[PDB]
């Protein structure tokens, strides 16, 4: 208990870490007065320690705001916290800066203007870059609760940090530029922040230019619309054509939030051309990001010009990117191409997107096909079931037996929608063969998806059609010599039992399952045990006791211990005993 | 008592989400699995319906991908040749899940020793470092290697298929010899067990120094002689990486199956597994890797 | 005369897109390659032909042809992928870039070249772009960058402080921000050369450079890629000054890996390399801390680490060092070594432990 204060000075690393973890308890025992008077100064004098002990201590000192008697004496934590911010390692530096940001809220405004602001002035003036990097993340939290002169001093310090010759400090300043500009008043933003943003966006290293572009969205959000064309728009246009591919990638990634922040008028004149250039960029990653963000840009376009702007300036580039050499660009475009069908309308979809859809359906890239099939419900709703069946259905049936199993999984998981839209008669005439053949597929996941699809179809089309059409084919699939297909039949019976009703289940499903119980393979035997446990409640007690009881009893005597255990579980859960 | 069975079911369910267990949990799991593994002969009889799987090398997401193709581990009989601890960023979860499956369902799944399943190979590769990172000590590593010491060397499917991770050995002549070998030891650097796990098939027509540090290379004639003497019709192995994932060699007298797709995350090989039905008609299922989506300092301890 | 040299320099200034299509402009590419080779043959043979006005032309040609935004990392980045196993992706226009590198090397190494004039044409910006270019995956390009940077450092004395400074920020960014880089080995070789070129009264700038750049460099997981180069630079720095052996060792002990075994072997290899240079007086300062860590490493179940730890006992100089310090050294090595001496899954390690115990007992008996 009281020994932990001496254990803090023990040489052992792990014991020191444990005592740092117990620091909260020790300090609770000490009391606010003795903790502040003795423990806190002790930490500052002995701060030098292994980086792991430093990081753990910085995390622990976070909840000390109350253990120091409250905000009246929260300043006692400012000297220990500052030393942790100096530590060269990054992870401890981030914990220290987070702790200081949390503590800044507790301090009274006079405390901030008298204690916290000098601390960050000292951190910003530290000789080592770490001090300046830590200080870069503190101007935002303490700025609003200070006075005008202090605010001007804080601004000057931030300007000095931005104009630092150290690349890493400039990187940190560019990272925190948006957060600092949020708290800053708009009049100051126009006069002081904008020059800093322009300077950072023209930095020698692209690692700073990308962060400047990243903060550009917050800068645009803060300012009013009329100021963008004169203060930020030239800066962003210069960044859209920047040599480094990384700046162009950062522009593409945040393009949706950017145009939304700029509004419609800025987008039609200064951004649509930039997106066109960005879509056809030399670098593949930039093209992939732009193709990913195409649906969001097309969705946030002004209503008056959306259709025209997509038709003329966007659609040809989408057509070109459809046949792009790189696979990632095609996969990214295929994931959000279906989103533009609702926007464009039925006639425009069948006139332009359908050819592209067909082209992407036959593409050799598995990811492209998977992405295209996943969002086909949008096109189904846009153009109706008739046009989809006239155009997409051959592609659907072709992909139903594709080599890649995941594509088959996607199309099978989407099939019930088609079955519902086309009606039961059409599914029986044309699609039933495919659904029935999906059961004997070599991939277990396809078989499970087919079983779920069967459950969905018989619950959609009722029990009668199920018994007329699907029940026989499945109950005949049992004879297959391969045990995997016997497992498939048992799984299908399990899924169909809930929907078929008690009468149909007891009449046809039960005899097949009882016959399978006598199968030579143990795997099918205990699977039968599982099936009887699952479909047990549906059947009435009379039929249960009459038939399944001596069957589960016979199975309980099987040589396989798995069959025994599963038969016991089934006989216990159903209380048949 | 079924309470431990239910606890094992919970452990398997947790591991299916790539969440490793605790030190005590894995220790108890390995202690339980050793009891059933030490009761297994060097060559294990296998029922006719069984799906044989090659090396997985701790690629856990690809292992879940494999389980999707073949089937649920309890539902479908599975046979793992070896090498499920190295060259993987999720080796611990993979190996502990395999061991949990083996103890929960001894009949439905059998695991076979690989060349990688030895202290030296596991240490020179990332498994020891992985255990250190995920548990902060070598206790779990020690338990796992002690269990690996009890793994069988070979399995026999209905007497017609011979399942061994590595290859045939010059010292070994007939299966009776393999039964004689004492497998409760770390892979001998040189010897019959070493060659059994380190050998490779080749077209040089004779025993020859393997390019690998240990073992020899068996010619087509050697394989044919071994099958004729032992009455075997096919030998399945997984030690050699095959870009195809499945390979027919020595006039279809030997087959190399690699079940680790995108090996080392860099090979980009399409993996494959073997499935044997009641009529032992062999069929190969090939699959591709599962889709995928500041660090702590190395001196933090 | 020089007019045709200038015209050919502008001719080779035109970049060609080898990546998009190798066949595209195949004749234009071969003509450019032959012209480059001709300009190489001309500068290598002709003498007293490097005039002043061609300096901006050649530096601008190198800038246009070489300074560029590197392609995205071909090899995947993450803990799943071993940096040592990274496949070295080549650059498609290598038949041209390699000739540009050769021409630049010949131009800087030409006897007619004078630093006092080119120091205006080659400024801090050129050096910054050159250092940025070090991130390329192609090993041959990295080697050419290494040799041209060494020549530029040996020739331009004015930029040496800036060149050293820019190396630091890349290294800082590498240690603290990205942990991903490919040029470290070449940069460390250049430093190894610069350290050998240092003066005896080491400036405080170099002292903090060693302690706050080369030492934290070890903490990153990619050390294996370039560890021999870092070892050489640290040993060379200790060869220059004996007093800072204590801090280097104390910083190495602080950054001693606990989760990586390959990195534990390398820190030890590096420590053995350092111990060959340690002074008897400088050894007194670190005799206890270093041997406590080594005793811990001997007990490590990992055989390779334990092997390297026990390999220290074959160094006679280290025995000579610990002979005068055995009094404070045996009490800490003896317990762990005797505990590990009971058994080890590796027989070779057991034999090495027995040999170490026998030598330790015979060299001094307590
Ligand atoms: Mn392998
Ligand atoms: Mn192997």
């Amino acid at each position: 208990i009281a020994v932990l204060i001496d254990e803090l000075r023990n040489e052992d690393v792990q014991l020191r870490l444990n005592s740092i973890k117990k620091l909260s308890t020790i300090a609770l025992a000490l009391g606010v007065e003795r903790t502040r008077s003795e423990l806190l100064p002790f930490l500052t004098d002995t701060i030098y320690d292994e980086d792991e002990v430093l990081l753990a201590l910085a995390e622990q000192l976070g909840n000390f705001t109350g253990l120091v008697g409250g905000p009246d004496f929260a300043h006692c934590l400012l000297p220990p916290l500052e030393n942790l911010a100096t530590v060269e390692e990054t992870v401890v530096r981030d914990k220290a800066v987070e702790s200081l940001r949390q503590i800044s809220q507790e301090h009274t405004p006079v405390a901030l203007e008298a204690y916290f602001v000098p601390l960050v002035k000292r951190l910003a003036s530290g000789d080592w870059f770490t001090s300046r990097t830590s200080a870069c993340g503190l101007f935002s939290v303490c700025y609003p609760r200070a006075s005008n002169a202090v605010k001007a001093e804080i601004r000057q310090q931030f300007r000095s940090l931005c104009s630092d010759d150290t690349p890493m400090v400039r990187r940190a300043a560019a990272s925190k530029l948006g957060e600092f500009a949020k708290v800053l008043e708009l009049d100051s933003v126009k006069s002081e922040i904008v020059p800093l943003f322009t300077s950072l966006a023209s930095d020698e290293q692209d690692s700073v230019r990308l962060l400047a572009v990243e903060a550009c969205v917050s800068i645009a959000q803060l300012l009013s619309q009329d100021d963008l064309e004169t203060l930020v728009m030239p800066t962003l246009r210069q960044a859209a054509e920047d040599k480094s591919w990384r700046v162009r990638y950062m522009v593409a990634d945040r393009f949706s939030e950017l145009q939304k922040a700029m509004g419609p008028k800025i987008t039609l004149n200064d951004l649509i051309p930039a997106f066109q250039n960005l879509l056809k960029d030399c670098e593949a990653e930039v093209r992939a990001a732009a193709a990913h963000k195409v649906k969001e840009l097309g969705e946030n376009l002004p209503i008056e010009d959306r259709e025209t702007i997509i038709m003329n300036q966007i659609l040809p580039y989408i057509k070109e990117l459809v046949s792009d050499t790189n696979q990632h660009v095609k996969s990214a475009l295929a994931s959000v191409i279906m989103g533009l069908s609702t926007i464009l309308g039925k006639e425009n979809t069948i006139e332009h997107l359908l050819p592209l859809f067909l082209a992407q359906l036959k593409d050799e890239c598995p990811d492209v096909r998977l992405n295209i099939i996943s969002n086909l419900d949008c096109v189904n709703e846009v153009i109706g079931i008739r046009q989809l069946s006239q155009s997409l259905l051959p592609a659907i049936v072709e992909l139903a037996e594709d080599a890649k199993w995941r594509v088959r999984l996607a199309i099978i998981e989407y099939m019930p929608l088609l079955a519902g839209q086309l009606g039961v008669e059409f599914f029986d005439e044309k699609l039933n063969s495919l659904c029935m053949a999906w059961l004997v597929d070599h991939v277990y996941a396809i078989r499970e998806a087919a079983t779920n699809n069967l459950m969905k179809l018989v619950q959609k089309f009722g029990t009668e059609w199920a018994q007329n059409t699907i029940v026989p084919k499945v109950l005949v699939m049992a004879n297959d010599p391969n045990y995997l297909h016997r497992m498939t039949t048992l799984f299908c019976i399990n899924a169909l039992s809930e929907a078929c009703g008690q009468e149909i289940t007891t009449k046809q499903m039960l005899p097949i399952v009882l016959k399978m119980a006598g199968d030579q393979v143990a795997n099918v035997r205990f699977n039968v045990a599982k099936s009887l446990q699952k479909i047990g409640p549906i059947l009435d007690t009379n039929a249960l006791q009459g038939e399944v009881k001596p069957v589960l009893q016979k199975l309980g005597q099987d040589e396989d211990m798995d069959v025994k255990y599963f038969a016991q579980e089934a006989i216990s859960v159903l209380a048949l005993a | 008592e079924k309470v431990f069975t239910k606890e094992l079911d919970q452990w398997i369910e947790q591991l299916n989400e790539c969440k490793q267990l605790s030190e005590s949990q894995v220790k108890s799991l390995c202690e339980k699995a050793k009891e059933i593994l030490t009761k297994e002969s060097n060559v294990q009889e296998v029922r006719c319906p069984v799906t044989v799987c090659g090396d997985v090398h701790g690629q856990f997401h690809d292992l879940m991908e494999l389980f999707r193709i073949g089937g649920k581990s309890p539902d479908t009989n599975y046979l793992f040749m070896g090498d499920y601890v190295d060259r993987g960023y999720y080796s611990v979860e993979t190996v502990t899940l395999l061991v949990a499956l083996k103890v929960r369902y001894r009949e439905r799944i059998t695991i076979l020793r690989g060349n990688h399943e030895s202290r030296q190979i596991t240490q020179v590769y990332g498994f020891y470092d992985e255990c250190l990172r995920k548990y902060g000590n070598a206790n779990v590593w020690k338990y796992f290697t002690d269990l690996f010491d009890y793994l069988p060397l070979t399995a026999l499917v209905d007497g017609q298929i011979f399942c061994l991770h590595g290859g045939l050995s010059p010292s070994i002549d007939t299966l009776d010899h393999i039964r004689a070998l004492d497998r409760l030891q770390e892979v001998p650097h040189e010897g019959p067990m070493c060659d059994l796990l380190w050998s490779d098939p080749d077209d040089r027509g004779g025993w020859g120094i393997s390019p690998r540090g240990a073992g020899y290379t068996f010619g087509q004639d050697i394989s044919e002689t071994f099958n004729h003497a032992n009455g075997l019709t096919l030998v399945s192995r997984a030690h050699q990486l095959v870009m195809e994932g499945y390979n027919w060699c020595h006039d279809r007298n030997v087959v190399t199956i690699f079940s680790a797709p995108n090996y080392c995350y860099r090979c980009g090989n399409q993996a494959a597994i073997m499935e044997l039905d009641d009529t032992l008609k062999y069929s190969f299922l090939q699959f591709d890797p599962a889709p995928r989506r500041r660090r702590t300092p190395d001196y933090f301890l | 005369q020089e007019k045709l040299f200038i015209q050919k320099l502008r001719q080779c200034c035109v970049l060609f897109d080898f990546v998009s299509d190798p066949l595209s402009d195949l004749k234009w590419k071969e003509v450019k390659r032959a012209a480059l080779s001709e300009m190489v043959e001309y500068i290598t043979h002709n003498r007293n032909v490097i005039t002043e006005p061609i300096y901006p032309e050649v530096v601008h040609m190198f800038a246009v042809n070489m300074f560029r935004t590197l392609p995205p990392s071909s090899n995947p980045t993450g803990a799943e992928f071993d940096p040592e196993e990274d496949e070295p992706t080549l650059e498609a226009a290598w038949p041209h870039l390699q000739l540009v590198y050769e021409f630049f090397l010949r131009f800087l190494e030409s006897p007619d070249f004078q630093p006092n004039i080119a120091k205006k044409y080659i400024d801090q910006k050129f050096v910054l772009q050159l250092l940025e270019l070090f991130d390329s995956e192609d090993p041959r390009e990295r080697d050419f960058l290494k040799t041209t940077l060494h020549r530029i450092y040996g020739k331009f004395l004015g930029l040496r402080a800036y060149i050293r400074k820019q190396i630091n920020n890349i290294f800082y960014r590498f240690i603290y921000e990205t942990e991903h880089h490919n040029g470290i080995a070449e940069l460390l070789e250049i430093l190894g050369s610069i350290i050998n070129g240092f003066a005896l009264p080491l400036k405080e700038e170099h002292k903090i450079f060693l302690l706050k750049v080369l030492l934290p460099l070890h903490k990153v997981k990619s050390l294996s890629v370039y560890h021999p180069q870092l070892a050489y630079c640290v040993v060379q720095f200790l060869e220059k000054d004996s007093t800072l052996t204590e801090p280097v060792v104390m910083a190495l002990l602080k950054y001693w890996p606990k989760t990586h075994s390959p990195k534990e072997v390398m820190f030890l290899n590096e420590l053995e390399e350092i111990l060959d240079v340690i002074e008897p007086s400088e050894f007194v300062k670190i005799m206890e801390p270093l041997f406590r860590q080594l005793a811990k490493c001997v007990s490590s179940p990992h055989f390779q680490v334990a092997e390297r730890a026990l390999y220290y006992w074959n160094n006679e100089y280290i025995m000579s060092l610990i002979s005068d310090n055995a009094a404070k050294i045996l009490p800490i090595m003896f317990p762990s070594l005797y505990r590990n001496s009971k058994t080890h899954w590796n027989k070779t390690i057991h034999g090495l432990i027995y040999n170490a115990l026998k030598l330790f007992m015979e060299m001094n008996q307590k």
